[PDB]
DNA sequence: ATTCCCCCCCTTCGGTGCTTTGCACCGAAGGGGGGG
């Protein structure tokens, strides 16, 4: 099926990040196997397009798999339990005019030899046109306990007493709860608050304007969803999915499952996989992720724990929540 | 002769056409060198004497090789490179000797006239047309066109590197046990065979390359140690960098100092404890690369310290795959860090340094994490493995930092080492308001037109103060208000601000910054014992 | 005086996003080193 780029859009030119001896060895074994059956073919430097490639060990299988970061290419192309479908995508050939963009470069340990470039001769795995040219599948992931998905309400702590701090914070968990939850226009608290004293009805009327959930906030299929993750401490992760800021389509909490009190990146990587899987079955689009992590930290380690055939777009926040 | 290898198809970018540049004048001896090299390549079939039709031209010139007696012929292909399609480079990095395993047999080879052996695509040969001028500018020149890859064209390196890989693939397919390191045309060949038994397989490679038109003269065939490879000096058991000469120049200019910084930055891979921050600070503000820069007493000491480090010999060792990598980081002052990588203690694989200040406000923990990430990426590049770190940060300090930080951070398997300079958080903002301590409600609000702010504090127990600020902004004035609150409080204060900006600068627990005000706030925060900080909406 | 290509570091300037029209961060382009 003739596939083409977005008019005015050329093709991916992404560099290849370094890999580990064990990933390279798996990639060489896999690519040699595929090249001998015609799925891929060697190319030269006359092809100026490149996409990053990396290998992942699938869950409870001990068998390596090849993953190509077809994120730049997919954004430029003009076109419940889960299991694999990419395998079958190897049975429909590509278009000779399009094969030039699906090119990767396997690196070498200690830069021993120039990288070995390949290109696809059939439908790749991770390319949005792939499902197309070819119950719900995302693009290669063909679709856990989706019987309990809801929106965590915001709640001011319930106990007793009131500190010029508990109220000085209260007007904070409140005045911020405005573009999000309207109705709490309470303004009388500025009487036991702005007053200068040591930090050492409205309440329930808003504890009710908070009881009510993510009112309205309906989804439009024009703007891609945005997901922002917050680290609450000690393996506690909370996320918010909003199309336009200050109106949440869905919010949730991710507690400590993996990387017990030692690995933040393992927890963050699995949370991203969890939220993305949630979105696909209900919205169908991978949200853009605002990740509470540095640039170098995420790029180095996210491949070590990744277990999903799809890769969503993401940005990294730089300011406190 | 010329490689029977298949030519790589090359095209110009669509709409674009070939060059039509002229030839610049040349020195009378460069003309002779150019015409002799050119009579040679024409006899060998590397250029095809063109003539009365070619509407293309490109300037040519010559330099002197490292041989100091031969000339290299170059073509200024800048306009053609602009008009030529884009190529994807296959050279992803430079091989390092620290990633080389000890091999009993080692030999280094060099392919003579490496580029002039790989053919150039027939349709692209017209665009490479050039004119060799006239001896003593008199007669019309003898013009030629390139039948092979030219030196100066931007598609030549990638094409040559792919062609060499395609040539060497048959040899590596039938001979797995020899390691082959190909950098352009420089070949490092290692084997687990004896001398009299791997020469037989080296003379086999020398004939396999010669079958594809790739010659290998025996004046750049190194058969005995020490081998000069990739700017190093490979010994049978160790390796080192080739001798490094540092300037002894009385008056230093900007370029005269950037050369010094470049030399030390390259010597820092093996030599330990190399610092350039005091010298690299002399390269700020100044932009004219000819003015005599006076050497500050801080940079003079760094030059004095660096030159005695380069006075004693340093040599690394080779990788042993049946071992674990150990990296030992050390804090050496002013945000500069030094690390050493080894498998056996006191025998370094390679040394390094880290002095990059990433961000406006940062502390030692974040800098150490950045250094750890850099070392991890570099080690994965060289050895394909993640090393084990000997960090000077306590386990409890790292636990405190990472359990109370919004940003997710991690460090791979590591252990703590007792070195005098340790990584610590100099202060900690507390969670609950302190009894017995007064409050310092701060506001510094400015005027965006006259640049006039009002920085002050108000206390619950009847104490207020206000200081007019000029030439300041909204954020600078409230930072100054926080500083004023810290200045006149006892050894315990409760600071409540209206600033989500000043909290971020302070909640992250920095210890140094370029901003003087933030440094003064940090300095005063260290003196205070227990501090609480919270934001309110006005 | 005149070229290309790769890796690294160090400094400077423009673009971006949020916000409090400053401020902080990042990417690309100079200088240098090394390599062929
Ligand atoms: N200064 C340079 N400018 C452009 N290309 C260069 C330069 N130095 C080296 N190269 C490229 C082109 C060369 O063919 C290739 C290999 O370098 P080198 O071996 O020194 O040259 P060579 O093979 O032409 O000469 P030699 O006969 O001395 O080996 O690298
Ligand atoms: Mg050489
Ligand atoms: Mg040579």
């Amino acid at each position: 099926v003739p596939v083409k780029l977005k008019p005015g859009m050329d093709g991916p030119k992404v560099k290849q990040w370094p890999l580990t001896e064990e990933k390279i060895k798996a990639l060489v074994e896999i690519c040699t196997e595929m090249e001998k059956e015609g799925k891929i073919s060697k190319i030269g430097p006359e092809n100026p397009y490149n996409t990053p490639v990396f290998a992942i060990k699938k869950k409870d299988s001990t068998k390596w798999r090849k993953l190509v970061d077809f994120r730049e290419l997919n954004k430029r192309t003009q076109d419940v339990t889960v299991l694999d479908v990419g395998d079958a995508y190897f049975s429909v050939p590509l278009d000779e005019d399009f094969r030039k963009y699906t090119a990767f470069t396997i690196p070498s340990i200690n830069n021993e030899t120039p990288g070995i470039r390949y290109q696809y001769n059939v439908l790749p795995q991770g390319w949005k046109g792939s499902p197309a040219i070819f119950i719900y599948q995302y693009m290669d992931d063909l679709y856990l306990h989706p019987d309990k998905w809801t929106v965590q309400p915001i709640v001011l702590p319930e106990k007793d007493s009131w500190t010029v701090n508990d109220i000085q914070k209260l007007v904070g968990k409140l005045n911020w709860a405005s573009q999000i939850y309207p109705g709490i226009k309470v303004r009388q608290l500025c009487k036991l608050l702005r007053g200068t004293k040591a930090l050492t009805l409205e309440l329930a009327e808003n504890r009710e304007i908070l009881k009510e959930p993510v009112h309205g906030v309906y989804y439009d299929p024009s703007k891609d969803l945005i997901a922002e993750i917050q680290k609450q401490g000690q393996g506690q992760w909370t996320y918010q999915i909003y199309q336009e800021p200050f109106k949440n389509l869905k919010t949730g909490k991710y507690a400590r499952m993996r990387g017990a009190h030692t690995n933040d990146v393992k927890q963050l990587t699995e949370a991203v996989q969890k939220i993305t899987t949630e979105s696909i079955v209900i919205w169908g689009k991978t949200p853009k992720f605002k990740l509470p992590i540095q640039k170098e930290t995420w790029e180095t380690w996210w491949t070590e724990y990744w277990q999903a055939t799809w890769i969503p777009e993401w940005e990294f926040v730089n300011t406190p929540p | 002769p010329i490689s029977p290898i298949e030519t790589v198809p090359v095209k110009l970018k669509p709409g674009m056409d070939g060059p039509k540049v002229k030839q610049w004048p040349l020195t009378e001896e460069k003309i002779k060198a150019l015409v002799e090299i050119c009579t040679e390549m024409e006899k060998e079939g590397k250029i095809s004497k063109i003539g009365p039709e070619n509407p293309y031209n490109t300037p040519v010139f010559a330099i002197k090789k490292k041989d100091s007696t031969k000339w290299r012929k170059l073509v200024d292909f800048r306009e053609l490179n602009k008009r030529t399609q884009d190529f994807w480079e296959v050279q992803l990095g430079i091989p390092h000797p620290a990633g080389l395993k000890k091999k009993k047999s080692v030999t280094v080879l060099d392919v003579g006239d490496a580029y002039f052996s790989v053919p150039l695509d027939e349709d692209f040969r017209k665009y490479t047309a050039f004119t060799i001028p006239s001896i003593n500018n008199e007669t019309p020149g003898i013009r030629y066109q390139y039948n092979v890859l030219p030196q100066g064209w931007k598609g030549s390196p990638a094409i040559f590197q792919s062609s060499m890989t395609k040539i060497l693939e048959p040899f590596k397919k039938q001979n797995p046990d020899i390691v082959i390191y190909q950098y352009m045309d420089d070949l490092y060949v290692g084997s687990d065979l004896e001398i009299g038994q791997h020469r037989t397989k080296i003379e086999e490679l020398r004939q396999h390359l010669l079958r594809w038109g790739l010659t290998t003269p025996d004046k750049k065939h190194q058969k005995e140690p020490p081998f000069l490879w990739m700017g190093y000096e490979l010994h049978p058991d160790k390796w080192t960098v080739q001798p490094i000469v540092l300037p002894e120049k009385d008056s230093w200019t900007v370029n005269d100092i950037q050369k010094l910084v470049g030399k030390l930055n390259w010597a820092s891979q093996i030599y330990p404890g190399i610092k350039v921050r005091q010298l690299s600070k002399l390269l700020r503000g100044t932009k004219a690369l000819t003015e005599v820069i006076p050497l500050t007493e801080e940079a003079e000491l760094e030059l004095a310290e660096n030159r005695e480090i380069l006075k004693e010999p340093v040599h690394g060792v080779y990788y042993d795959p049946s071992k674990d990598l150990i990296a030992e980081i050390q804090k050496q002052g002013q945000g500069q860090w030094t690390y050493q990588i080894y498998q056996e203690p006191f025998k370094n694989l390679k040394t390094g340094k880290y002095a990059r200040m990433r961000g406006a406000h940062t502390n030692d923990v974040k800098q150490l994490t950045e250094a750890v990430q850099k070392i991890t990426t570099e080690s994965i590049v060289i050895w394909g493995k993640t090393p084990k770190f000997k960090l000077p940060i306590q386990k409890e300090t790292w636990e405190t930092w990472w359990t109370e930080y919004w940003q997710a951070t991690w460090i791979p398997e590591w252990e703590f080492v007792n070195t005098p300079p340790l990584v610590k958080l100099w202060y900690q903002l507390e969670k609950e308001p302190i009894v017995g301590a007064e409050t310092f409600y701060v506001d510094g609000a400015a005027n965006r037109e006259t640049k006039l702010g009002k920085a002050g504090y108000v206390t619950n127990k009847g104490r207020q103060k206000v200081v007019p600020l000029t030439n300041t902004t909204n954020q600078k004035t409230e930072l100054q208000a926080i500083y004023l609150a810290l200045q006149d409080s006892g050894l315990e204060v409760n600071i409540v601000t209206n600033s989500q900006y000043a909290l971020g600068i302070i909640q992250a627990q920095p210890d140094k910054s370029e901003s003087e005000l933030v440094n003064q706030i940090i300095e005063q925060l260290i003196k205070k014992e227990k501090v609480y900080l919270a934001w309110v909406p006005a």
